[PDB]
């Protein structure tokens, strides 16, 4: 019926129009209560073709476009309720000692202390990380099924990377874009001050490192956070397992 | 002494922006899954007999992070515009990056270099002539690279530095 028609026509849309294709596909099949079946087929098509996890969802990936659309339309209420109280705390903090997150030594003011800013950044990252992994009871049910469907499909072929795939997707395509740009995400009514934006971006880099199970090896100034990253791998996996199994 | 150049590497996801940068900065090629939010590097090199300090910003190709483009386009002085020769959409995206850079800087004279990466692959959907015509239309250099073999990597970065320096010496 509807699924083979949609699969065949999806080939015809050039990748430049895939944002619109993902919207229309999800909208069409959700209104027919067939969203799980759409995701199973779209995910399986790509997963069955890949020979390794490193080559899955790379480049133009209609499955990836569909997933980021689902996060946006099914996860807005959850995201706003989760991040807004946290962002309001860091935005209204009165500690001017605890007000800088600059941890790149080449950008550091002589007035500020690198080790203090590192600790400041780590404390914010801990509050955000702990809130995220404590939020499973509030996760939207339709988004839970999106993540479970991805987990089940990937597990048929790459069982040892199926939970990492959910975890990476949820931070990369859902949580971290909103932390980095909370105003444009519609969570805040005002863009945060630049010192705060700097901290939000650096924290999101640490959260993504935890979510992806990769240590910092590129930027020199990020490696000091590798011990914090390692210490949170297991809690992150337990959270992803709760959401995806 | 030493002149400082603010380079920004832009382009679609998975075209190899980070792989190109890491060859220059760390002299190896990594084949791993590691999408960028935003990474910052510095390197001292000698270009045309003058010591130069490179400030390199490696940006996000994933479209969910598009809100942070305005900031880095304001601060960058030259842009490495990277597409992958087997990704037609990434080639078409070059026009969108260029027009946003021109708006944010309010200029039609912004130093930039067109880079077609992954030229080690026999899977090509963007012809060299197509890319040369686009670069010629824009009036900028076009360089084919492979981050995997390091072909063309240094030339891409050095050419952007030379375009920036030309712009600063006007
Ligand atoms: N064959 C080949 N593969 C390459 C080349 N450059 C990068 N790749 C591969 O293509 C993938 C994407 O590389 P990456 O450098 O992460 O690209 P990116 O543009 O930085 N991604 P993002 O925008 O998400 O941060 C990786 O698997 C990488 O190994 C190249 O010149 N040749
Ligand atoms: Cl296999
Ligand atoms: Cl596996
Ligand atoms: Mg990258």
């Amino acid at each position: 019926g509807e699924l083979p028609i949609a699969m065949a026509l999806a080939n015809v849309v050039p990748c430049s129009q895939w944002d619109e294709l993902a919207r229309v596909l999800v909208t069409l099949f959700d209104s027919r209560h067939l969203l799980y079946q759409l995701l199973w087929n779209m995910f399986s098509k790509e997963v069955e073709l890949a020979d390794s996890m490193q080559t899955l969802f790379r480049g133009n990936s209609l499955a990836s476009k569909i997933m980021t659309f689902c996060f946006k339309v099914y996860g807005a209420t959850y995201l706003q309720k989760l991040l807004d109280p946290l962002l309001r705390i860091v935005i209204t903090s009165s500690d001017w000692q605890h007000v800088s997150f600059e941890v790149d030594p080449t950008r550091l003011e002589p007035s500020e202390s690198l080790e203090e800013n590192q600790r400041n950044l780590l404390q914010m990252t801990e509050k955000f990380f702990h809130a995220i992994i404590s939020s499973s009871s509030e996760f939207p049910p339709q988004l839970r099924s999106v993540c479970h469907c991805l987990y089940q499909v990937v597990s048929q072929r790459f069982p040892q990377n199926s939970i990492g795939a959910v975890g990476s997707a949820m931070f990369l395509r859902f949580i971290n874009p909103a932390i980095v740009s909370p105003y444009e995400a519609g969570i805040l009514d005002k863009k945060p001050p630049p010192r705060i934006e700097r901290g939000l971006k650096l924290m999101s880099k640490i959260l993504q490192s935890i979510a992806n199970h990769v240590l910092f090896t590129k930027e020199e100034h990020m490696r000091p956070f590798n011990d914090f990253v390692k210490s949170n791998f297991d809690a992150a996996r337990r959270f992803f397992l709760d959401i995806a199994s | 002494g030493m002149t400082e150049y603010k380079l920004v590497v832009v382009g679609a996801g998975d075209v190899g922006k980070s792989a190109l940068t890491i060859q220059l900065i760390q002299n190896h090629f990594v084949d791993e899954y590691d999408p960028t939010i935003e990474d910052s590097y510095r390197k001292q090199v000698v270009i045309d007999g003058e010591t130069c300090l490179l400030d390199i910003l490696d940006t996000a190709g994933q479209e969910e992070y598009s809100a942070m483009r305005d900031q880095y386009m304001r601060t960058g002085e030259g842009f490495l515009c990277v597409f992958a020769i087997n990704n037609t959409k990434s080639f078409e995206d070059i026009h969108h990056y260029r027009e946003q850079i021109k708006r944010v800087k309010d200029s039609e004279d912004v130093p930039m270099v067109l880079v077609g990466n992954k030229c080690d692959l026999p899977s090509r959907t963007v012809d060299t002539k197509q890319a040369q015509d686009l670069a010629r239309s824009y009036g900028i250099p076009f360089i084919e690279t492979s981050a995997k073999t390091r072909q063309g990597v240094d030339d891409a970065f050095y050419t952007l530095v030379r375009e920036i320096r030309k712009h600063k010496e006007k």
